[PDB]
């Protein structure tokens, strides 16, 4: 169910804590939400993800685009890019 | 005028020259 | 002071004009006490070396008779051996590429004379790849002299038995490098060692071993010939003997002549290669040793004796004595930009301070000749100069902080103008 | 690589339960003396220490790296 | 970095050398910190006799007790190391 | 017999002929700061994070490669010494990837903290920095060489303590990148040791991927059961389970290193 | 904005906090990102410092504007990722403006 | 809000609700990470 | 530098020395000394590139097994020099060289003949593959500055339109004059030579006693 498939088995007690409540989950996913976003193609071998928005985003680094099979993903933002 | 193999046969030529090897 | 005669001058064959061959090398004689030159044994040719005064004649200049007498110790089991640098890399040398290809015995004769002197089982001369030509023309005159028996077992009628090889660079200015030639001889990658182990004791293939600039080996024989005495009285003081002088760039005849070293800058263009181009009053800045060592600009390119003592006096390095010279019609800013090119492309990257810092600088330089880059970046370079400069495990990066002082130190208003000049436009 | 901290003796307790939590999944510990490590400059304090305090101890002597001959040289070695 | 005048760790200086010569029966030790702090040191039998002459000598009047206090060095012998800090 | 006797910072220490300049601090007991320099691996000189100063010289001297000599004095900290490292610092940070809360060597970084012990506190380099390709060198170390400060620990490790010889450095200049040529994963027992060996976290572990941060793990020290060498290991553990299996050095059984098994 | 979570779970955000209130634990998730599978603050730990929101590299844990979250129950004080993520969404847009406002003074 | 609106994102709720601690909506914490030491299930084949 | 295994490029393309070539091998390894084969790798791998220009993958494996020396190894050294193509090269392969001192003699100019000449821009080749062209460092031969290599010949002291000329002779015929097509010969002053204008000197002249 949650992000991470926790999911108390048919047989575990937390799941009285649910009784009469709502397990709280979000629907917005991020492992599908960032697939959403296209492949960005940039058109340099290494180009650099700051984040977007500079200081209001997150720490800069430079991305390898030169893989032609894969797409280099920024380890922050997810965002991918390809040459 | 010199071919590609001119450094390295004729090298071999001197090989009979080469002192022998340590 | 200057004015060598022909008559006194060593490569006689410099130019070609005699065949490079070795018929026309016995009527220069070259081949003439080789016998008993050895036959006087290692330590009287090491002897005249110290007499001689000469200095390196590659890249450093240090002693060569000490250096070579380095060596001179007791064999402990491992044969000596003997390397002949000919890389001749560093921009603005075609020094070596002469006497290689000109007169390739004199070179020869140098390699066993030197030989004896430091008891060398064998010598391996390292003539850069890209001389693929080159090559072909010193292995043919190795192969006269065995043919002949001047080297060989029975060298020239001695008990002394030198073998003489050549082997294949492969476009590395590095490999110049004393500890990165023997890397590349070894086989491994060309990276340069560090010189706690040094090169004597260490030798290639762990046997001692020597290495000398090729004009270094050729001429030791004809030094011992006419005696040190002769030699070192054309040199002033500690520098002495006449070096040979390659000027390249903005002169009206460039050519390499060799001339007593001390020979004045200015009457150096001015008597032997030709003028300045466009006079002697357009003259922005010369690098008197080649890439590596610092430009000097006018105000001593006036009187600045070519010698190494009067060069260091001055700042800059004899090195390879590549007279360079630069005109008013030139951006100096993207002169020593493309030199810093010149060097990211081509160190190792074995240590820290060069990989990162000739990049740095590279990157500034760029930013520098458009003029993007703000005053203040100016002195920082200095600062990431100097960081590379005592850090590097070679002298490459020695090499790479030099141009880039020499620009900040003398030409610091015109690279603050082209800061101003992008400043203005926006 | 840094050895500053292969300095100091240290004696600690031995480690408890550390069942997970019902509610929040939290991992939770019964044993108070857990998270205490005391330092103490040199063995024979340490060892005082569990003597009159009367916690049983078992003192292990410090290792130290031997002294290792090392010479750039070697790397260059006619036969290795 | 801290602005440091060497006219207190001087005055300081002099100041402990004096404590020690008046009191020398129990003062084992006395440094000034390069924070410019005094720190006699005393055996524990001089915590009566070294604290009056601060608080009754003419030269030192030491009056108010700022605080007592005891850190714990589990490795030294002497657990406790009590500090009187006087003003 | 045998004894040298050199100065470190006047302290007079006695070495046997041959120690190093680094390994003379050692005995008096400061620490040069080293990268590429491992006990149980040949020097290399690669870094040039060691220079230190020996007194009346005029350039500073690589401490781990240079043989101590008798009388010097090494003048560690000076001034020197410090812009000899202030300077180098300066270098590898240049070209690296801040990604340091990505680096699971976070805590376990022997450059942010030799950067923050014996370096600056700030960047000049306004220029762009570079990347290189990662790699996928086996299923155990994750290579996320754009870390790599090419100290070449890994190429000698990987030859000297294991035979593997594959790692090797490719090409000259900033793009020396030290990845095996064509794509052969690493293949070998002693493989995880690269891991503990690398000081950056260029290659880590890929199962202890992002489970954990050092400081958090508590740490003890146990033995090997999975083989008879008995070699003695540290399991790190966070909240009651297991996380990281690393080695601790044993003279006589595992001098710090551990097989891939019992890892 | 793409709609995955800032965290990254560098977990500096639990070394800094002072009363020991943020727990993490991570792995990588089947993106082959890095992500936190429990984000846990415990709210009546949390004495409200707002380092959390300092130390933060992609600044993913801000101290939101809302004050009124008194609850009946202990238990919902505590809050796992799905609260706070939960939280992130409904201000979302008041914490970007707030952030907005105050970057250049950090 | 009216002058200058507020950055839609795609992922910000529409419909943002109130105190929901007495009523069924209310958050009831829950660990979210899968279970860790996974046992050995007995064979239910019969030896 | 990563080679990604390409139908083309990889081990499928099988490599062996020619028996001659073979040959050569031994010789090479004769001069370095014996138990240091190793020390012949630059000179074999080059042979191999004499005999193909590529030097495939394959190549490199070759000569390793040759030399007895690990794969790495010989990846290491034709990843570290730089006349080793490690790709398909132009049969020509003209190199420009872009140093300061032959750009302060206007190289640039040449490279930017080229460039239109071939019709093919720096870093890539002709389509007929006839021709390779590439901003190689210095590579000697300064003096004559104007100065490019084309496959091993050295051509020098080349004002533009003489590289088109040259250019010509090499699509249409072969062995065009390679060298310095100027009025000097070599490196000699170039308006008269400034010393050793006199004929040279003899066996024995001004010799020091033995
Ligand atoms: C980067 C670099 C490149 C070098 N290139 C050359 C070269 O092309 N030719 C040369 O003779 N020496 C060169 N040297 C200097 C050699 O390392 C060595 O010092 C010199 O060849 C010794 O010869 P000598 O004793 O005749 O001076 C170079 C040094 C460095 C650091
Ligand atoms: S290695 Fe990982 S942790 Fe150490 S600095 Fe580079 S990034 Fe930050
Ligand atoms: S990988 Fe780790 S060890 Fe191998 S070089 Fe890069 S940093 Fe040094
Ligand atoms: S919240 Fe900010 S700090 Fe805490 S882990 Fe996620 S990202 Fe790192
Ligand atoms: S440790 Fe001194 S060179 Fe890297
Ligand atoms: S720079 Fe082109 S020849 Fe040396
Ligand atoms: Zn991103």
């Amino acid at each position: 169910i949650t992000h991470t498939g926790q999911v108390y088995d048919e047989k575990d007690y937390r799941r009285v804590r649910f009784v009469d409540r709502q397990k709280e989950v979000n629907e917005n996913f991020a492992i599908d939400l960032i697939a959403q976003q296209p492949v960005n193609e940039v058109e340099h071998r290494i180009i650099a993800c700051d984040g977007g928005g500079g200081a209001l985003g997150h720490p800069k680094v430079y991305i390898n685009l030169d893989k032609e099979t894969k797409t280099g993903t920024c380890g922050y933002c997810g965002l991918q890019f390809k040459q | 005028d010199y071919n590609t193999y001119t450094f390295l046969d004729l090298n071999l030529d001197l090989s009979k020259f080469r002192l022998p090897q340590p | 002071f200057g004015s060598l005669k022909d008559e006194d001058r060593i490569f006689t064959n410099l130019y070609g004009r005699h065949d490079w061959r070795l018929k026309g090398a016995l009527r220069r004689g070259d081949w003439y006490k080789t016998k008993e030159i050895l036959l006087k044994g290692p330590d009287w040719i090491l002897g005249e070396m110290k007499t001689s005064g000469l200095r390196g004649r590659g890249g450093a200049g240090f002693p060569t008779g000490l250096k070579w007498s380095f060596m001179n110790k007791p064999s402990d089991g491992r044969p000596k051996y003997l390397v002949v640098n000919a890389d001749e890399g560093e921009p603005g040398t075609c020094k070596d590429r002469e006497i290689m290809r000109h007169d390739p015995h004199k070179l020869v004769e140098g390699c066993l004379v030197g030989g004896r002197a430091m008891g060398a089982r064998a010598a391996y001369i390292y003539i850069r790849g890209e001389f693929y030509n080159e090559a072909s023309n010193l292995q043919v005159a190795i192969r006269e002299a065995y043919e002949a028996g001047l080297i060989g077992k029975n060298a020239c009628g001695s008990d002394y038995d030198f073998d003489v090889f050549v082997v294949r660079g492969a476009g590395a200015y590095i490999c110049g490098e004393e500890t990165a030639l023997i890397e590349s001889i070894e086989g491994k990658q060309g990276k340069p060692r560090l010189k706690p182990p040094f090169p004597a004791d260490v030798g290639v293939f762990g046997c001692p071993t020597t290495v000398a600039n090729v004009e270094t080996v050729a001429v030791s024989p004809t030094i011992c010939r006419r005696g040190g005495t002769w030699f070192a009285g054309f040199g002033r003081e500690r520098n002495s003997g006449t070096k040979l002088f390659n000027i390249s760039g903005h002169v009206n005849h460039p050519c390499t002549v060799e001339e007593e070293m001390s020979v004045p800058l200015k009457e150096l263009i001015e008597k032997h290669a030709g003028g300045v181009t466009g006079g002697w009053d357009n003259l922005l800045a010369v690098i008197p040793g080649g890439s590596s060592t610092p430009l000097i600009p006018k105000s001593v390119c006036e009187t600045v004796l070519m010698d190494f003592d009067a060069l260091v006096q001055a700042q800059t390095g004899l090195g390879t004595a590549a007279v360079i010279v630069m005109d008013r019609s030139t951006d100096i800013v993207k002169a020593i930009a493309r030199l810093i090119e010149f060097y990211k492309h081509e160190s190792c990257g074995q240590c820290t301070p060069c990989r990162e810092g000739v990049d740095w600088m590279n990157k500034v330089m760029a930013r520098f000749v458009k003029g993007d880059a703000r005053p203040a970046e100016i002195d920082s370079l200095w600062e990431i100069s100097k960081q590379i400069e005592g850090h590097t495990i070679c002298a490459l990066g020695d090499g790479a902080a030099w141009p880039v002082q020499g620009l900040i130190r003398h030409f610091r208003p015109e690279l603050e103008d082209r800061m101003q000049r992008f400043a203005q436009q926006h | 690589s840094g050895v500053n901290n292969t300095k100091k003796w240290k004696m600690e307790f031995d480690t408890r339960e550390r069942w997970e939590n019902p509610l929040m999944g939290w991992a939770s510990t019964a044993d108070p003396l857990s998270n205490m490590v005391l330092t103490f400059s040199a063995k024979e304090d340490a060892i005082a220490f569990a003597e009159k305090n009367g916690w049983s101890y078992d003192v292990e002597e410090k290792k130290v790296p031997k002294p290792k001959s090392k010479s750039y040289g070697a790397n260059f070695s006619w036969n290795k | 970095v801290r602005p440091r005048s060497d006219v207190t760790h001087k005055q300081l200086s002099a100041f402990g050398e004096y404590v020690a010569e008046i009191l020398p029966k129990y003062v084992q030790q006395v440094q000034v910190s390069c924070l410019d702090e005094l720190e006699i040191c005393i055996h524990p039998d001089g915590v009566i006799p070294t604290l009056t002459f601060l608080r009754d000598h003419t030269n030192a009047q030491f009056k108010s007790l700022a605080d007592l206090t005891a850190v714990d060095v589990p490795t030294r012998q002497n657990r406790f190391e009590i500090v009187y800090n006087l003003l | 017999s045998n004894l040298i006797e050199v100065f470190v910072d006047g302290q007079s220490v006695m070495v046997e002929p041959g120690t190093t300049v680094l390994q003379a601090c050692e005995k008096v007991g400061m620490q040069i700061p080293r990268f590429c320099y491992h006990e149980r691996l040949s020097v290399a000189g690669n870094c040039r994070m060691c220079l230190v100063e020996i007194e009346k010289a005029p350039k500073v001297v690589a401490a781990c490669a240079m043989p101590v000599m008798k009388g010097w004095n090494i003048l560690t900290n000076s001034e020197k010494s410090k812009k000899a490292r202030e300077g180098v610092m300066e270098f590898l940070l240049a070209n690296h990837p801040l990604d340091c809360p990505i680096c699971d060597q976070g805590g376990e970084c022997d450059l942010q903290d030799q950067s923050m012990m014996f370096g600056s506190d700030r960047s000049r380099f306004l220029e762009g920095k570079r990347a290189v390709e990662d790699k996928n060198i086996g299923p155990l170390v994750k290579t996320i060489m754009t870390r790599c400060i090419q100290c070449t620990r890994c190429i000698r490790f990987a030859s000297e303590i294991a035979g593997v010889d594959d790692l090797g450095t490719t090409g000259r200049g900033n793009d020396m990148q030290v990845g095996t040529y064509i794509e052969k994963m690493f293949m070998s027992e002693l493989s995880g040791n690269v891991i503990d060996i690398c000081p950056v976290g260029a290659l880590t572990s890929k199962p202890y991927a992002f489970t954990a941060r050092p400081w958090e793990t508590r740490k003890t020290e146990s033995i090997d059961v999975m083989d008879a060498v008995g070699s003695n290991i540290v399991v790190s553990t966070r909240t009651g389970e297991v996380m990281r299996i690393l080695p601790r050095m044993h003279e006589d059984i595992n001098e710090e290193w551990i097989s891939d098994k019992t890892r | 904005p793409s709609g995955e979570e800032r965290c990254i779970a560098c977990k500096l955000c639990e070394a800094i906090c002072p009363a020991q209130a943020i727990t993490i634990e991570a792995e990588p998730r089947a993106d082959g990102s890095r992500r936190t599978t429990r984000y846990d603050i415990d709210m009546t730990k949390c004495i409200y410092c707002g380092f959390c929101q300092e130390a933060c590299p992609v600044d993913a844990i801000v101290e939101g504007p809302n004050f009124e979250f008194s609850t009946e129950t202990h238990e919902e004080l505590l809050y796992n990722k799905e609260k706070l993520l939960n939280n992130g969404d409904k201000w979302e847009a008041e914490i970007a403006a707030n952030i907005q406002a105050d970057y250049l003074y950090r | 809000p009216t002058t200058n609106p507020p950055t839609a994102r795609k992922f910000i709720w529409t419909n943002h609700k109130f105190n929901v601690s007495a009523t069924p909506e209310q958050y009831v914490p829950y660990s979210t990470t899968r279970k860790k030491i996974h046992e050995w299930v007995p064979p239910s084949t019969p030896y | 530098f990563v080679h990604r295994d390409t139908p083309e490029n990889n081990p499928d393309t099988p490599f062996d020395f020619t028996p001659e070539n073979y040959k050569r091998i031994e010789a090479i390894v004769k001069n370095y000394p014996e138990g240091h084969q190793a020390a012949a790798v630059l000179p074999v791998l080059d042979l191999a590139q004499r005999q193909n220009g590529w030097l495939p993958i394959s190549a490199m494996n070759k000569v390793a097994e040759v030399l007895q020396v690990p794969p790495m190894r010989v990846y290491e050294v034709a990843t570290f020099y730089t006349m080793y193509n490690r790709k398909p090269v132009g049969k020509y392969h003209i190199q420009v060289c872009t140093t300061t001192p032959c750009m302060l003699r206007d190289s640039d100019s040449i490279l930017e003949t080229l460039q239109r000449k071939l019709g093919i821009k720096v870093g890539e080749t002709t389509p007929d593959k006839l021709f390779t062209l590439i901003e190689v460092e210095c590579l000697g031969a300064c003096v004559n500055a104007p100065m490019v290599q084309i496959n091993d010949n050295y051509y020098e002291d080349l004002t533009p339109k003489d590289i088109e000329e040259i250019i010509d002779e090499l699509k249409a015929g072969k062995v065009p004059k390679p060298g310095p097509r100027s009025g000097r010969f070599c490196c000699e002053p170039a308006g008269g030579l400034t010393s050793l204008t006199e004929p040279p000197k003899g066996p024995g002249f001004g010799v020091q006693a033995g």
